[PDB]
């Protein structure tokens, strides 16, 4: 935002968007699998105690 | 519509464009980044020369 000038710095700052958007649905995503593995561990564990 | 006009070098129509910088494009007249519309210029010597 400040060696480019607005609308060049547009489709930048778009796949920036993009890349950082892509990072963080595949850590969301690898958290849900991690918290059902969890969810399943607590289960058993509830159920032995 | 609506129409802008005006009269300017030849090679200085590239400053006529978004989001550009230079003596037009930044103390006579500035398009907006989003400008969405169409730009037109034609030679004037037979007439402002």
């Amino acid at each position: 935002l400040s060696r480019l000038d607005p609308p060049e710095a547009e489709v930048q700052i778009d796949r920036l968007i993009t890349g950082r958007l892509q990072s963080l649905q595949t850590y969301v995503t690898q958290q849900l699998i991690r918290a059902a593995e969890i969810r399943a561990s607590a289960n058993l564990a509830a159920t032995k105690m | 519509v609506y129409a802008d006009s005006f009269v300017i070098r030849g090679n200085e129509v590239s400053q006529i464009a978004p989001g550009q910088t230079g003596n037009i494009a930044d103390y006579n007249y500035k398009l907006p980044d989003d400008f969405t519309g169409c730009v037109i210029a034609w030679n004037s010597n037979k007439l402002d020369s």
